[PDB]
């Protein structure tokens, strides 16, 4: 099974899950150690034997799932009899993704600038 | 010429290309012909002494 | 505007409903108090109507039991303003080939010269 | 247009429920008094309804225990224009396996081609 | 039947849908895997013959369907007496597609330069 | 005649159309086939033998017409009794049009580099 | 007659018109048929020799009438309380005109680039 | 009497007008003639010898003088007790008009490049 | 040449490259070539004196 558990996004959401939420953090976790796995093919090799590489890896999944699940009805505001609420703005065009930073965790990192090489084949 | 400009019209030019250009090579292949024949340099070269 | 809007009888705008209006007369009765009620003839034109009496005291009275078959209907009633006749509140209206009392005299309204107007009440019960 | 929505009996709209509507027919009695009452043949269409503001006076009234086993509901019903009979005060409805009575005749709202509409009030107590 | 299904959409969706959203859902994942197919025409021999590729595919085109779904009927609020709603500003009228994130997991890359090749016809 | 009927259009709409939708639904289907037959005269032949071409045309049309009988005569909002609905701030969809990356499906694309040659007639 | 008729008009428009709105739309028709036939004398000839030419002519008459009959009173929105709706903030249907991309379909396609030649008179 | 009609005018309306409009539509349709009859100083004997141009001459009186009618009151919206309307926003002070594609139908057309030409006189 | 073309719609165009680039580096390689030969200059510089 998965690395991370859906207690890992229950504990940083600070929110029980419905039945189906449940559900859908499985099917997000399973995507979130499924793209760490592709960019560090050792992932489970290194998780099984450095407990602080592992306890990195079990909460870039949890907050990767998280920042997708945390409001994944798209609601603004709602009213119940007299009662309403009103959320902060946040961003409608939601998808499963890894920050640069948080692929620094994970000791891999892009560079910034990169060299264009001119080349010609040599004559003979 | 007097135009109606609605869409914020105005006049384009493509430049011209200037023979010099060309004629700076064949200054250049003048006085290589010259320099493999041997021939006296006014008779290639003739933008010379 | 809206107040001068509304076509003729046999051809109205969009809002309207025509109507025969029967304006106020007195008569005698058999001991001499004078009562009003309807003309015997009635004013052909057109008439803008919209419900009313919503307020929770009356509209319980809308259908009764008590002694027969009652029931009461409520109308906001407006004739555009070339119609210089005014019902007083004797009058009645054929609306729909039913046939409506005006209830209470008409309510004026006179803020300025365009838009003032009079404003009925029609009843059925 | 929530006006003229409502589909078919078979198959409703989402706001919509599917109704057997009795419209109005008239009958004498023993002595000869002319009484109103529902058909006895229903047309089958469909329906919108929605709770009427029963409020103050009228919302303690919503049970009893006076003389029995006792309720009030009211809900505004309105049909599609497709519909063209109309109901009147006295007619029945069966809604959700219920049987709703007609309560007044209906309110007609006019004001232009586009907008025009009836509104019914429904009650079952 | 096509790769993913709509217990796929469902189960990232969150909500149970009706017979109607069944039927859209069937028909969109039948488009979107003939547009992955289409890209990549040994998708099905690797989708038989690696389980790790399989499971890509299958979140592929249940994502692609899902963004699609998810408010397709375009209501930005709804109200009665004593409940009401208002969602976030999502993008109206939208399309399917797949995303070059998406791709590139696909395995399908392409180039940010590319090059005019100016010719002229040897004489002869 | 069209290959795409009124059921393709309402199985991606998943509300059901009135008889007057399905008048309007059957004429701009019959405009999509004579458009798309007009670009590409072949059409009729290739779907009638490529299984996976007649499932693609089918589609796009029926995308054409979805896109431009959703929400005809665009209300905005409505209200009725106590209920009360707002949409999306939607494009005035007025149009019926096939899209580039749908051409492309259909195996025409639009080069958006070419030439302009100047020319001199030769004497004589 | 014209070659449309108001048959075809209230048949993509999804809504059917009064006797006052249907002398309108035959008041239309007859100024879209002018406008086609001094474009392309041709028109009676090609309409009765070629059907699909024929079907093309038929709804370009049409949806070039249906841009000015719809919403022709100018309404954003009314109600009467119990009942409103509010309509797209269109751009007003000034004139009856037909698009650029309609003149294509009768192939009266024309150039964007023209040119300006100067001239001088020779001497005798 | 004027070459177009009030019937002409409502018909392309669609609204019956009140005896005030039909004064002023009678007015407008006039001013709309001589409009007409400077430009083009034939137009009455064209008229009278080519039904094809009499259609357009009364088609463009009739259309220039409906977009002066059409809201001569000035109101952006109106209420009656429930009832209340408003209109989508369109020009202020009108004024009778023919646009330069009315003139292109009646025949005449203004070009958008013209000559300044120095001159100076030759002496003796 | 005339254009419906705007919304930023613009006329452009690539420099030519100056031959002379080159020319003035076979200046250059013959008087190296005649340094190392000690021909008379004017074998190889035809427009010298």
């Amino acid at each position: 099974a998965t690395l991370a558990t859906h207690e890992d996004v229950t504990a940083f959401w600070a929110r029980t899950p419905t039945a189906e939420e449940i559900v859908l953090i499985n099917r997000r976790l399973a995507q979130a150690e499924r793209m760490l796995l592709r960019a560090i093919p050792e992932l489970l090799i290194k998780a099984s034997s450095d407990p602080v590489f592992r306890a990195e890896v079990i909460d870039i999944e949890a907050e990767a799932v998280l920042r997708l699940v945390r409001n994944h009805e798209g609601y603004l505001s709602e009213t119940d009899g007299n009662y309403t609420y009103m959320l902060q703005a946040q961003d409608p065009n939601r998808k499963l993704e890894i920050l640069p930073e948080e692929w620094e965790v994970l000791g891999i990192v892009r560079s910034g600038l990169g060299i264009l090489v001119p080349t010609v084949v040599l004559p003979s | 010429l007097a135009f109606e400009g609605g869409e914020g019209a105005h006049a384009e030019q493509f430049s011209a290309a200037e023979l010099r250009n060309f004629v700076d090579a064949l200054d250049a292949l003048d006085r290589k012909a010259a320099s493999y024949s041997g021939l006296p340099p006014q008779y290639l070269s003739s933008s010379s002494d | 505007s809206l107040l001068d809007r509304g076509g003729t009888y046999g051809s109205p705008e969009d809002g309207f409903d025509p109507v025969t209006v029967y304006p106020e007369v007195t008569r005698k009765d058999r001991l001499g108090n004078t009562l009003v009620g309807p003309s015997l003839t009635g004013i052909e034109t057109v008439a803008r109507f919209q419900v009313q009496g919503q307020s929770g005291t009356s509209a319980r009275r809308a259908e009764m039991d008590d002694i027969g078959d009652m029931t009461e209907q409520v109308y906001t009633m407006r004739l555009p303003r070339s119609f210089t006749t005014e019902l007083k509140s004797g009058s009645e209206v054929v609306w729909r080939g039913e046939r409506w009392g005006v209830y209470g005299e008409p309510r004026r309204y006179k803020g300025s010269r365009r838009i003032a107007h009079l404003e009925y009440t029609v009843r059925r019960f």
